[PDB]
């Protein structure tokens, strides 16, 4: 029932199609009668359900589409370790990682770029990377630049291959549906072998080659002296100088005496007083668990043997009171609509990437990553802003499947249907806490904002005035660092310096300390909470009001992507599925940027600094945090207008160019207002007096030129919109801390 | 880091006996025992085939090793 | 509540009264001896100037208006 | 309690020579396993009865939930 | 196999007993009879409410609407006010609670003047509530509104200050 | 009107405090078979086997819902609207035939015989309460 069923020679490999443009799709194969037809080929190239009614064309579509992408992500990542082999300083930054900085690109001597090339250490002038690739290379023991030359060769042979994979599933061995409906035998093979095979094969890494040459590196000895990977094992002797548990062999793992491997497989609970990161070992005694847990959790499903569940009769099983027969059909729209496993996978791997930057920031993963400053922020923010992307595009097609693929005989009194005809009491009260959180959060603000100015500094919610102490997230504070005695007692540390413990210092740089929460940081949890609730207040009401409304009772006929009905009723605008996407974007955004500075300015104020021998510490800003905070105007004086002054003062340096990557987003940004203000019906008009002119000189164009379209104009401005405002803090985030 | 173990013949009999908790867990829970591959005796082995036996056993050394060690404090 | 005037330049497509969701328009026979039909506005009171009649329309500029007028509860599309 | 470590409840008993209603030769267990009987009252030591009704109570309350009331469970 | 897959379609299953209804009879309706909405608890609380309560008088639901009212609007005044840390603390509550039941008692006769369309009937109440479609019943829970309001915080200002000589 | 009610367990979307005060609308058909189908307002439900009823709040509503009935090939849906004393009147099609199929007895009005561009200018009519449309 799971076999393996293939058509052969599915569609030829002819040239012609390139030179038929639009030929996926019936009206766009006919001709450009208009301007309108450039912007629908490039709307409709990925849309596969449209061209086709046919899911199994569809599927295999999609299947080879990832191959080609899998290719592009290889050759990105062959070429950063390409640039670390030959244009950088990795050779000289792991000599010296605390007072040489990380380069991995050369501006060519031209025109006047070559002041970018500035002075990073270790006589290489060139741009300061913050991907923190060389923590990365590090950490996977590669010492040399052949090593790294090496694995940049096999990644293009990779990326080829998985080209060459798309191309023979597409054109020549093509699998069919049934082949693609086994969604047991995926999640068994992506969970058991993806998953858990290859944290297994990582920890075989861990403890063989980088747990070994961490070791080494670390307690003084130089790279020149440091044995290669090979040689540990050929020559065990080295290794178990290092580590003692190899005396022993294999004979412990399978006699059940794993205390034999307790000093290369640890629970120290800790980062390296050495080098600012968790320990090797503890990284290797991670990837084992969890590959164990990851093969068992695999062999759950049946997969013509017996012996596993059917996902459909524990879903049908979990009916309740509330739910008239629960999750009855979901496993049919499952496998039934590509939209909707998207939406479930983009939203949770979504929130995942914003739980990893989370983890990454308290308990830095690599060797001299918290030293970085400069990594940090930018690895915090990067992911931060990923996931929030990725939980938007998961309401999208949560949209786009209702509109599409949603069956009323499947969803007959279950989980999903009783969730569309209560809608109203949902959104009214989403409404209603949007509206309590939005005063109470930013209303404190503007409390404190207008008592400050007004003379009463004692009226404030702040910490010697009225204050909101979050007892709650200081009272789990106060569990973890008592942990290591009582629950979880083999832990010697507690798991993150950042709820307790004791100040770490790297060198002069502290790597962790413990984070204080106060009034002002209460004031700031419940604003993302607030905008957070508001974001999904836009999104979920596109998901459920997409099919239908008590204004529009045919919405579905018209589409997902529709601009309006028209004038009356009032006003039909923004009313589709996609222009909610387009308004969560925006909010999308403000949940977000308010993150990476509560991390910026927090870390710099009351964590990141330098510490004295004595025991001193002094932060960046000086603990300006705690009474700043709690004002607006406190945010727009000593976070953006005094740290902003090193992007301003950057002409003339190295960090010129973000200086001008600063300022090109402010006119991207601003650029994005003339399409979101705006209306189509100026801007034909504009154009038909334009064209005239053009008849005149007989210059008139065959393709006919039309205005963007009504949602175009809504998604040219969101582009702009966002990419103006991530640019700009981008530059602002980099410049600051790169010279701090 | 936990004490040694000396790999008495008492494991053994923990593995042996956490081994049978499995398959008396296993005949009277699993729907669709037998299977394709089909085992030479089906009165020794009951109704399993060589799936269901892969299975209970294997479930077996998972508690086994949980008891083995989990006595082991 | 609108207007919906209906102008010489009809053919009898019969595609606004399709497009229409409140049933405002209706096909009705013209006295003109060749002319097959043409396109009426008898329940004015139910238009929702939505305006699709007027993209269904195909004639060069079109034969259907929708002026916006006094509003009401039918007009607004209000269920409260 | 709530952390696991319980034996610190059974640490420190009262002394034999108690003298009831008194702090002479007290301690400050609220549970123990003296089993015995007091020597001043000649009577059982108190600090088993709270230890006692504690045991009796986890086993009814476990001992309750055996049936189908309502859920199915049982 | 286990009882439990072959129970879920038999409706001697517990998961199959439905608690959620539609409003009445008519599934047409838009209410949803609900736990929160129509259980006998919360039925009982809401109809013997001062505003749903059967045979009372208009001035008599005002009056037990206000003393209520006026007993809470004194706390935020008074604690968290201006004037908080001061011998005036409480007096100055018992003066901005008094002025918010003046706006208060205003807004209900000026609601009041105002034709008020009905009194709408709902699960939890399926009697319409009393006669306050009138502007005759609204003006005189307004006054009575005032009154209680006026002595309730009197009330709270009394036990407040005199705290201590209770204790 | 009668008919038998669709079976679904009910919804938030649906009648409000207007149906009693103001117009409430009411759908009726008959079925050949018991589907499944879409509800205008928010989930599903089944029609029985013969003379459906429906009430509903907007007369777009059942037109829009008229539209889903002929992809299951039901034709006959006719509307009505219900005052609130009780006035229930033949709204949708005034006459057996639909609207889109001439019929004799039906007239033209708000005909305009003059073309689009051949309306006045408003300036020629301003102060006198005509509109240019007119
Ligand atoms: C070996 C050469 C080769 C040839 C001749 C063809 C030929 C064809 N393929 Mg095919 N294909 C190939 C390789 C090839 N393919 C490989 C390697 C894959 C795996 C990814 C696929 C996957 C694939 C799919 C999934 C589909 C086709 C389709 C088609 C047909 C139409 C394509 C067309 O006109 O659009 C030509 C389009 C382009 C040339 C643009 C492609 C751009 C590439 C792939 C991505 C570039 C990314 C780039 C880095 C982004 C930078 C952005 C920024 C810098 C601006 C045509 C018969 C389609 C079909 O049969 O329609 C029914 C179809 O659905 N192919
Ligand atoms: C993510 C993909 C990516 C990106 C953005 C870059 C970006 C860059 N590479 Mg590069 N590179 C990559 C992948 C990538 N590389 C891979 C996979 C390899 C191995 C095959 C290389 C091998 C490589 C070499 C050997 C060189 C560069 C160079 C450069 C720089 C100049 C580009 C240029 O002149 O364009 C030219 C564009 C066209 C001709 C079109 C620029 C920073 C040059 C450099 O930095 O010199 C100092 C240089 O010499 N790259
Ligand atoms: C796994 C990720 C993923 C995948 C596979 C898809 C796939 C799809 N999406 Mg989708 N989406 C995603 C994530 C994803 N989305 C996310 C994260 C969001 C939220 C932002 C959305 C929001 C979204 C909307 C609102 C819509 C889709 C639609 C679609 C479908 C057609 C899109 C199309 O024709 O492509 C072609 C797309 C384009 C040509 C757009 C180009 C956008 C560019 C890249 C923006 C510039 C960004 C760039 C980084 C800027 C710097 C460089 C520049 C200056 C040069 C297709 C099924 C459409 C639909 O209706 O589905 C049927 C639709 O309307 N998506
Ligand atoms: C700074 C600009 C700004 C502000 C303040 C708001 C405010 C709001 N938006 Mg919003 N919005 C904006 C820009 C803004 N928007 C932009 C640019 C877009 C386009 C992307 C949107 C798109 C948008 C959508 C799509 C949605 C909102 C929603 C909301 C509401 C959320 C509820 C809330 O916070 O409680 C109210 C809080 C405030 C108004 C904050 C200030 C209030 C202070 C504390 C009190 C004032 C003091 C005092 C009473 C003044 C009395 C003066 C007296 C003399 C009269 C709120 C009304 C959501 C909504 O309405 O649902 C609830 C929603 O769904 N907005
Ligand atoms: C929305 C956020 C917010 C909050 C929480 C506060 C809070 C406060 N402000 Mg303030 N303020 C705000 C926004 C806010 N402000 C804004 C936006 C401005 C600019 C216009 C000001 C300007 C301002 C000034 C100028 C002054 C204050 C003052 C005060 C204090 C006295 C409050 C008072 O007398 O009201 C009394 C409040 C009430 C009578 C009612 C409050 C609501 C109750 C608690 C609702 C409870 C609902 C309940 C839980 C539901 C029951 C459920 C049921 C089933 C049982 C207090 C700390 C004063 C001060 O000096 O501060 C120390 C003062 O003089 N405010
Ligand atoms: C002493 C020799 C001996 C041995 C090695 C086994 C071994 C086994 N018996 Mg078994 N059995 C034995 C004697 C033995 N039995 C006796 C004496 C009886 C009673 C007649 C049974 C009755 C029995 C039943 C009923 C079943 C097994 C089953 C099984 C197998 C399932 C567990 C597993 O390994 O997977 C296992 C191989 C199985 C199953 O269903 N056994
Ligand atoms: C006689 C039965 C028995 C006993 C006394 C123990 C005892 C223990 N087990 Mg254990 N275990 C058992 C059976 C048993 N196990 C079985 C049958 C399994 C298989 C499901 C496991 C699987 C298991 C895991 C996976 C873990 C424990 C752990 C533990 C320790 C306590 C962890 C805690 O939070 O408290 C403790 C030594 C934990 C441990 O030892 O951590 C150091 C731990 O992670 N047990
Ligand atoms: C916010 C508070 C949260 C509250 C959450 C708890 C709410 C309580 C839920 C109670 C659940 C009731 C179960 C109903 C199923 C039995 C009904 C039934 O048909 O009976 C099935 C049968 C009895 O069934 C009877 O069978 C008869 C024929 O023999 C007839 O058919 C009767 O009609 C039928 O009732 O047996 C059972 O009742 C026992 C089944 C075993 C139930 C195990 C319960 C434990 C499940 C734990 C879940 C595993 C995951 C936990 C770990 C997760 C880790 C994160
Ligand atoms: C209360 C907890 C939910 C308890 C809960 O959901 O109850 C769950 C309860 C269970 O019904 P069933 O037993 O039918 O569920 C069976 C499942 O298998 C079906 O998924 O259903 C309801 O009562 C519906 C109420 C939903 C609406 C409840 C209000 C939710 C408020 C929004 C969430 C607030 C989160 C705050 C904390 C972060
Ligand atoms: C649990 C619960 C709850 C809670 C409750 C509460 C919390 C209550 C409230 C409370 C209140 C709110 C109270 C108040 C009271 C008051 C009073 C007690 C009053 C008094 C009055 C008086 C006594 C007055 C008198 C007078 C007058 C009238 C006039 C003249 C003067 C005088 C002063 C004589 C609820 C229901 C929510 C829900 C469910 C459960
Ligand atoms: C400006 C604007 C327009 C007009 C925008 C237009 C017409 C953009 C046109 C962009 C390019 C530059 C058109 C020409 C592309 C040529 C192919 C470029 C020449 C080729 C060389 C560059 C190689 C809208 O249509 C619109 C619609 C709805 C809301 C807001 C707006 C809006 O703000
Ligand atoms: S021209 Fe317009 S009004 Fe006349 S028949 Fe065609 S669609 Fe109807």
């Amino acid at each position: 029932k799971a076999r393996v069923i293939v058509d052969k020679d599915p569609v030829p490999t002819s040239f012609e199609k390139w030179a038929q443009p639009g030929h996926f799709d019936r009206t766009l194969a006919r001709g450009p009668k208009t301007t309108t037809w450039i912007w629908n080929l490039h709307a409709l190239a990925h849309d596969f359900d449209t061209h086709t009614s046919d899911l199994e064309d569809i599927s295999r579509k999609i299947f080879a589409a990832h191959f080609g992408h899998l290719a592009v992500v290889t050759i990105w990542l062959s070429g950063m370790i390409f640039h670390g082999a030959k244009f950088s300083n990795y050779e000289a930054w792991l000599s010296d990682p605390l007072n040489v900085r990380p380069s991995a690109q050369v501006v060519w001597p031209i025109v006047g770029q070559d002041i970018l090339n500035g002075d990073v250490g270790g006589g290489f002038h060139g741009i300061q990377i913050t991907s923190g690739l060389f923590q990365v290379w590090r950490g996977w023991g590669i010492t040399n630049s052949f090593q790294l030359y090496c694995t940049a060769i096999g990644g293009l042979v990779l990326a080829g291959l998985f080209l060459f994979a798309g191309w023979f599933h597409y054109h020549k061995r093509a699998p069919k549906l049934e082949w693609f409906q086994n969604v047991e035998s995926m999640l068994n093979h992506h969970l058991q072998v993806l998953l858990g095979c290859g944290s297994l094969g990582w920890a075989g890494h861990l403890i063989h080659v980088s747990a070994p040459i961490n070791k080494l590196m670390d307690a003084g000895v130089a790279v020149k002296d440091i044995p290669l990977p090979h040689e540990f094992i050929l020559n065990k002797s080295l290794l178990i100088d290092l580590f003692p548990g190899f005396a022993a062999g294999l004979t412990p793992f399978f006699t059940l005496n794993w205390g034999q491997y307790a000093d290369f497989l640890t629970f120290k609970g800790g980062l390296n007083p050495v080098t600012g990161g968790l320990w090797m070992t503890d990284i290797a005694h991670h990837h084992l668990a969890i590959a164990v847990v990851f093969i068992i959790a695999g062999h759950q499903y049946r997969t013509n043997w017996g012996i596993g569940h059917s996902i459909k009769e524990i879903l049908e099983n979990h009916k309740g009171p509330f739910t008239g027969e629960g999750h009855k059909g979901l496993y049919e729209n499952l496998t039934t609509s590509w939209h909707a496993q998207l939406a479930t996978n983009l939203a949770f791997l979504g929130s995942l990437t914003i739980i990893i930057a989370h983890h990454m920031y308290a308990m830095p993963p690599y060797p001299y990553l918290a030293t970085d400053y400069a990594t940090q922020l930018c690895i915090f923010t990067h992911h931060i802003w990923i996931g929030g992307f990725l939980i938007v595009g998961g309401a999208a097609h949560a949209a786009i499947f209702m509109v599409r693929d949603y069956d009323p005989v499947v969803n007959q009194n279950n989980v999903l249907d009783r969730v569309i005809r209560h809608r109203d009491a949902i959104i009214s009260h989403l409404n209603w806490v949007c509206i309590f959180l939005g005063f109470h959060s930013f209303g404190l603000y503007i409390h404190n904002d207008t008592m400050r100015a007004l003379g009463r500094p004692q009226d404030m919610f702040s910490d010697t005035a009225i204050q909101l102490q979050p007892v709650f997230a200081q009272w789990v504070q106060n569990l973890h660092t008592l942990a290591p005695g009582g629950t979880a007692p083999n832990a010697l540390e507690p798991v993150s310096y950042a709820f307790g413990g004791g100040v770490l210092a790297v060198g002069g740089k502290v790597a962790m300390m413990p984070i204080a929460l106060g009034t002002a940081d209460f004031l700031i949890h419940h604003i993302h909470a607030f905008t957070i609730h508001v974001t999904v207040l836009i999104l979920l009401k596109g998901v459920l009001f997409a099919r239908s409304s008590r204004l529009i009772p045919d919405k579905a006929n018209l589409g997902f992507r529709f601009p309006c009905d028209g004038p009356g009723r009032g006003g039909t605008c923004q009313v589709s599925g996609w222009d909610h996407v387009f308004l969560g974007l925006f909010w999308m955004y403000n949940s977000l940027s308010i993150v990476i500075f509560h991390f910026s300015w927090k870390m710099q104020s009351d964590v990141w600094g330098t510490v004295d021998a004595a025991g001193n510490v002094s932060h960046i800003t000086g603990g300006n945090f705690a009474q700043s905070a709690i004002t607006i105007n406190g945010w727009l004086r000593d976070f953006l207008w005094a740290q902003a002054s090193q992007v301003i003062n950057s002409y003339g340096s190295a960090l010129s160019a973000y200086g001008l990557m600063f300022l090109g987003a402010h006119f991207v940004w601003a650029f994005s207002l003339m399409f979101l203000f705006s209306g189509r019906g100026y801007w034909q008009e504009l154009i038909e007096s334009i064209v005239w002119a053009h008849n005149k000189l007989k210059v008139a164009p065959a393709i006919q030129p039309r205005a963007l379209s009504i949602t175009q104009g809504r998604a040219v401005g969101v582009a702009h919109y966002l990419l103006g405002g991530i640019a700009t803090t981008w530059a602002f985030f980099h410049a600051h801390i790169l010279s701090v | 880091a936990t004490t040694p173990l000396e790999w008495s013949p008492t494991v053994g009999i923990i593995m042996v006996i956490a081994n049978v908790i499995a398959i008396t867990f296993g005949r009277q829970t699993i729907k669709y025992p037998s299977a394709e591959p089909a085992l030479p005796s089906a009165k020794f082995f009951g109704g399993f085939g060589a799936p269901a036996l892969l299975a209970t056993t294997a479930f077996g050394h998972i508690l086994g090793v949980g008891l083995v060690l989990g006595l082991h404090n | 509540s609108h207007t919906v005037k209906i102008y010489d330049t009809c053919i009898g497509c019969t595609q606004c009264v399709r497009a229409c969701p409140t049933d405002v328009l209706e096909m009705v026979p013209w006295d003109g001896c060749k002319a097959a039909q043409v396109a009426s506005s008898p329940r004015t009171e139910d238009c929702v100037g939505c305006k699709r009649c007027e993209t269904a329309c195909p004639t060069d500029f079109l034969s259907i208006r929708v002026y916006l007028g006094a509003e009401t509860t039918r007009s607004m599309g209000l269920a409260y | 309690f709530f952390t696991g470590n319980w034996g610190v409840y059974a640490q420190n008993p009262d002394t034999a020579g108690h003298i009831f209603s008194t702090s002479q030769g007290a301690g400050t267990a609220i549970l123990t396993f003296l089993g015995g009987f007091h020597p001043q009252t000649e009577s059982l030591w108190l600090t088993d009865m709270a230890h006692h009704h504690l045991a009796i109570a986890v086993l009814f309350i476990v001992a309750g939930h055996m049936y189908r009331t309502n859920f199915g469970i049982g | 196999a286990q009882a439990v897959d072959a129970s879920k379609n038999l409706p001697s299953d517990p998961r199959n007993r439905e608690v959620v209804f539609p409003a009445g009879r008519d599934p047409q309706w838009g209410n949803l009879e609900t736990p929160v909405n129509a259980s006998p608890l919360v039925k009982w609380f809401i109809n013997n409410l001062p505003a749903y309560r059967p045979g009372l008088t208009p001035f008599r639901r005002g009056l037990e609407v206000g003393m209520a009212h006026g007993y809470f609007l004194f706390g935020p005044f008074a604690k968290l006010g201006p004037l908080r840390d001061a011998a005036n603390a409480n007096l100055a509550g018992l003066l901005g609670a008094i002025g918010l039941v003046v706006l208060f008692t205003l807004a209900l006769s000026l609601y009041a003047n105002s034709n008020p369309p009905t009194a709408l009937a709902s699960v939890t109440v399926p009697n319409p509530p009393d006669a306050f479609q009138s502007k005759e019943g609204w003006n005189n829970f307004a006054s009575a509104f005032l009154i209680g309001g006026i002595g309730g915080a009197v009330v709270a200002y009394f036990l407040t200050s005199n705290l201590a000589l209770i204790q | 009107l009668s008919g038998k009610t669709p079976l679904f367990a009910g919804s938030t979307g649906g009648l409000l405090t207007k149906a009693v005060e103001e117009e409430k609308y009411a759908i009726t058909w008959t079925s050949p078979k018991a589907q499944v189908f879409e509800l205008p307002t928010g989930g599903a439900a089944t029609m029985h086997e013969g003379e459906n009823l429906l009430y509903i709040a907007r007369k777009e509503y059942g037109i829009a819902l008229g539209g889903q009935l002929r992809k299951f090939k039901i034709t006959n849906y006719k509307i009505y609207r219900i005052l609130p004393s009780g006035e229930t009147t033949f709204i949708h099609p005034a006459d057996g035939v639909f609207p889109e199929k001439v019929n004799a007895g039906r007239e033209k009005v708000r005909f305009n015989a003059r073309s689009i561009g051949e309306n006045p200018n408003p300036s020629q009519v301003k102060f006198s309460g005509k509109a240019t449309y007119d």
